[PDB]
């Protein structure tokens, strides 16, 4: 109330599982006149077959949604729908169900948790929600004792114990036949991922001494993260300088897994423009900058 | 209204006006209507008006004898970033929780309609989640059926460092100096967040086996954030000679991971 | 002043875990991928994170772009979100632009980011649902633990 329409253009699904498809655009609002919604199949090179609403079948066409009860192997293929103004259309593709399991493979939503960090799983389903019964946790297909609601949850600070498939299914009668929907989740705990704020080495103001004609070598060190990026701004702005040359960082790694990083910046042929012009050196990360600026003075001053 | 304060060791007690349309909502600090208590003792006790209507605030003082058990909540919580916490209320932790005794729980002045447990449970802790928490219960006597109030200071901290400190200043392992001529080395280090916190910085002059000790001048935190802390230690130098270079400086640094040194060997201009 | 330094292949995805991507209408969207489906639905799903250089350094200076048949920018122009048909820049001579954003992680949360608008100040960011979709969209800072300003950019690193 109201619920996702499917914008994906490729969905893969488990054959025996009751799945549907829901088109965008869809208002159902008082106001919302009705009209001809049609729904059409291709197999192959191509077919573009008008979708059946026959008495009670597999397939049920209403509102906004293509229900299937459930989708079975010969499901896969290309659906369209149009309306007034109005065409989408979906590449379905229906995997083979792991008969020797309670979950298949493929249909795995993957999630990475760190240690002592809040990990959850929530066992819900709205589109569904109405026509289940029963609902039940899979820890590896090895189901939870729980309090076992219309949604078990999980909610603890994650334990390395934690990692492992979460299976959630959700048992539904439909009509006299009993289905389920099955979603398992693919969590792995890993150990502080933590990041460092960068920092570059040394005070925030540096006057290097040199004398006209000569050369220069500014070097900017940093402690920064893995991810994170260390550059120079010397007016790039104003155009290109053939007199400064910006060489290839350097990275190590401490044996404590710090990172250092050291850029350094060449100024050749130093003319009088080189000189009292604040040359700056920034790291960057998604969890902070700092910046040091490098200014020539005269070795005479 | 009578509130009651049982104070012990160290704590914290506010008073806020309360009337039936938040019209505009002594040494002591004052903010926002909400009269705030620092350090009182058995002092801090009596009537106060705040204002036709007129908000009547009868308080008492009292000092807390003995912790009625062994894990007594304190006046002053830490709460993790990104993991499950909790923020008890210290004057009904004692209790557990068999039945909640009517509690009521204001973050920054604002009432918490959803909590009113003896813990307000943090599913996933964020930044905003810092702040002076008040939990509030009525506790009933002879005709008086006055309500305890219990001041919380609550902190978002990061777990603690699992790094030993960085110098920033100095980076070089050798310095250019001109001899005859005063001389002042800083020593800038960064010091990764720990919740008890004994950081080291100080200089020493070694020549082989030989070690000599600088005790002035008083190290300085320049900067403090929420993952880190920058502490600045100089060494002075009141005019440099030909024996400062038979010698190297260095600066040592530690946390409760481990130390990092910096030494400084002095060159001379010329 | 901005200055084009490199890229990354990273997956854009909300706390409810939803797979940020391109429809065929062209517009970004969010929903619900089993990592098989985030997969065959590349390259919709697939977005380039490009950083900048900052002539007044203030975090991570970042385009959004993806390679569906050429690549498309995201911009955040007259307050909307849409994907201009173009490359990310070399350059951009301003010190505020409609395609560059600032990359910050969320305080203790270093795996959660935000994207602020470097042209829009008080601006993100944010998925909000919209009727029956759930849309890429820039939402001025209105209550403080809005998570919908939050995100995760897992790499291909
Ligand atoms: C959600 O809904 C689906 C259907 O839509 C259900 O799927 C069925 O689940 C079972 C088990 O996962 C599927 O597997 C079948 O298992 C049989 C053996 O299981 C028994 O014996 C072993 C012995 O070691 C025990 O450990 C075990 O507990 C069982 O007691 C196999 O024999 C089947 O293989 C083939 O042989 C039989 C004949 O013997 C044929 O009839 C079969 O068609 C098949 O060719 C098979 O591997 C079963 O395939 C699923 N049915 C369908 C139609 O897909 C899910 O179980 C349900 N979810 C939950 C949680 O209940
Ligand atoms: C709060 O808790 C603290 C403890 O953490 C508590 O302090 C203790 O107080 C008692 C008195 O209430 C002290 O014990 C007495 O000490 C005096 C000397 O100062 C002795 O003369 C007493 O001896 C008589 O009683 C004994 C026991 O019945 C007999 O064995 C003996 O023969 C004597 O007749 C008695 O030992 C105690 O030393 C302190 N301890 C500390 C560490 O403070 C405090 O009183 C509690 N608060 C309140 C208000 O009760
Ligand atoms: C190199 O860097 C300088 C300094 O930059 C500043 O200092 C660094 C250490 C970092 O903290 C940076 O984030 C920070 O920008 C650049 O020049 C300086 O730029 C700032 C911002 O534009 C100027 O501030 C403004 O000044 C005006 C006029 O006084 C005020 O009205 C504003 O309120 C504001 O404070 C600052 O004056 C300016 N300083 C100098 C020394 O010029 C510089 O542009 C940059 N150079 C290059 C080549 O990138
Ligand atoms: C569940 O998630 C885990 C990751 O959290 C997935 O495990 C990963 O699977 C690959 C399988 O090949 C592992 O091996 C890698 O293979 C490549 C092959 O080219 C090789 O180059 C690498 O050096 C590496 O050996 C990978 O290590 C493994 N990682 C972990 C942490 O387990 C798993 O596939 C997921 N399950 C499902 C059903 O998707
Ligand atoms: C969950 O389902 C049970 C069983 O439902 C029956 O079996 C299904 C496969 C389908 O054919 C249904 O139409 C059947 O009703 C429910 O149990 C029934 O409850 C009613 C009273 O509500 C009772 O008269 C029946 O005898 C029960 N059936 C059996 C087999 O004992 C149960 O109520 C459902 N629970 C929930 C929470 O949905
Ligand atoms: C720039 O400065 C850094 C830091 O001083 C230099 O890098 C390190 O130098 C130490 C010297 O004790 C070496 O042990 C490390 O192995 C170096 N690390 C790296 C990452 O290079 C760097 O060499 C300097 N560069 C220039 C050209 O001056
Ligand atoms: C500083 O750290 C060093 C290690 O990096 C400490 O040195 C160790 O000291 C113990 C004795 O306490 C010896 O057994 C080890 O062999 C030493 N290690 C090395 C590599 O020398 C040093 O004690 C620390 N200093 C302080 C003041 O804590
Ligand atoms: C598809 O598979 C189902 C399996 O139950 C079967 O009933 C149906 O007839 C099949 N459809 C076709 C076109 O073969
Ligand atoms: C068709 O729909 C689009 C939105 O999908 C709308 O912009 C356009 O105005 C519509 N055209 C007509 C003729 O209704
Ligand atoms: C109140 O009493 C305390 C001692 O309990 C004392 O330290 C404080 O100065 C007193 N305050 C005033 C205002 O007299
Ligand atoms: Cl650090």
């Amino acid at each position: 109330g109201p619920e996702s329409c499917t914008s994906r253009p490729h969905i893969t699904v488990v054959e025996g599982e009751p799945f549907y498809l829901k088109h965008c655009s869809c208002s159902l609002a008082h106001e919302i006149e009705t009209t001809t919604k049609s729904w059409y199949k291709s197999s192959g090179s191509q077919e573009h077959v008008e979708l059946n609403p026959r008495s009670s079948s597999r397939i049920a066409l209403h509102d906004c949604v293509l229900e299937f009860w459930p989708v079975e192997l010969n499901d896969t293929g290309s659906y369209f729908f149009q309306m007034k103004n109005y065409t989408q259309k979906w590449k379905l593709n229906v995997i083979r169900r792991n008969k020797h399991s309670c979950f298949t493979e493929r249909q795995v939503t993957s999630k990475i948790v760190e240690v002592k960090k809040f990990f959850q799983i929530t066992c819900e389903n709205s589109y569904y929600q109405t026509l289940v019964n029963s609902t039940s946790l899979y820890k590896n297909c090895k189901k939870l004792l729980l309090e076992n609601n219309k949604n078990p949850t999980i909610k603890k600070n994650a334990e390395f114990e934690d990692q492992g498939y979460y299976s959630c299914v959700h048992f539904l009668h439909h009509n006299g036949k009993l289905f389920n929907i099955t979603k398992t989740f693919n969590i792995t705990i890993v150990e502080d991922r933590s990041n460092i704020v960068p920092v570059l080495l040394g005070p925030k103001l540096n006057h290097v001494a040199v004398e006209l004609g000569k050369n220069v070598r500014l070097n900017c060190s940093a402690l920064l993260n893995e991810e994170d990026v260390i550059y120079w701004m010397f007016g790039e702005e104003n155009g290109s300088d053939p007199n400064i040359h910006e060489e290839k960082e350097m990275r190590i790694m401490t044996p404590e897994g710090k990172w250092h990083a050291s850029k350094v910046l060449r100024i050749e042929n130093i003319g009088e423009s080189n000189l009292n012009v604040l040359y700056n050196c920034t790291v960057a990360s998604t969890g902070g900058t700092d910046t040091k600026s490098f200014i020539l003075v005269r070795k005479a001053d | 209204l009578l509130w009651t304060y049982s104070t012990r060791s160290e704590e914290e007690f506010v008073l806020f006006c309360d009337l039936p349309e938040p019209q505009k909502s002594p040494h002591i600090i004052q903010d926002k209507c909400t009269l705030h208590f620092l350090t009182p003792g058995v002092n801090n006790s009596g009537s106060y008006i705040c204002r036709a209507c007129c908000v009547k605030m009868i308080l008492e003082v009292k000092p807390q004898t003995n912790a009625s058990c062994e894990y007594s909540a304190s006046h002053k919580q830490d709460l993790l970033l990104g993991s499950t916490g909790s923020i008890s209320c210290p004057s009904l932790s004692c209790q557990s929780d068999a039945q909640s005794p009517a509690v009521t729980w204001y973050k920054n002045g604002k009432l918490l309609s959803v909590e009113r447990s003896n813990r307000i449970v943090v599913d996933e802790v964020y930044d905003y989640h810092q702040g002076t928490y008040v939990c509030d219960y009525t506790q009933s006597d002879t005709v008086s059926s006055w309500t305890v109030r219990a001041v919380v200071q609550v902190r978002t901290i990061v777990g603690d460092t699992k790094l030993k400190p960085d110098i920033l200043d100095p980076v070089e392992d050798t310095l250019e100096v001109e001899l005859g001529k005063p001389l002042t080395i800083s020593c800038k280090a960064r010091f990764g967040f720990e919740r008890v916190f004994n950081p080291v910085i100080k200089w020493y002059i070694k020549d082989s086996d030989l070690e000599w000790e600088v005790s002035v001048p008083e190290a300085k935190s320049i900067k403090s954030t929420l993952k880190d802390e920058i502490i600045e230690r100089n060494i002075i130098l009141e005019k440099v000679t030909q024996r400062d270079l038979r010698r190297k400086f260095v600066c040592f640094v530690q946390n409760s991971i481990g130390n990092t040194t910096q030494s400084v060997q002095l060159k001379e201009k010329r | 002043y901005f200055g084009k330094l490199e890229s990354k292949l990273s997956v854009i995805r909300n706390l409810n875990d939803q797979v940020l991507f391109i429809d065929q209408g062209n517009r970004p969207l969010f929903e619900d991928m089993t990592d098989s489906d985030c997969r065959d639905n590349a390259p919709r799903t697939i977005f380039i994170i490009s950083m900048y250089k900052d002539s007044q350094p203030r975090g991570m200076a970042v385009t959004i772009s993806v390679k569906c048949e050429k690549i498309s920018t995201l911009s955040c122009e007259n307050k909307i979100i849409s994907f201009k048909e173009m490359n990310p820049p070399d350059n951009i001579k301003d010190t505020k632009s409609d395609i560059i954003f600032f990359q910050r992680s969320v305080p203790g949360h270093d795996n959660k980011m935000q994207f602020e608008s470097s042209s829009y100040e008080g601006y993100f960011l944010a998925c909000e649902k919209e009727r029956d979709l759930f849309k890429l969209i820039l939402k001025k800072e209105d209550e403080l633990g809005d998570r919908s300003i939050m995100f995760t950019v897992q790499n291909e690193d």
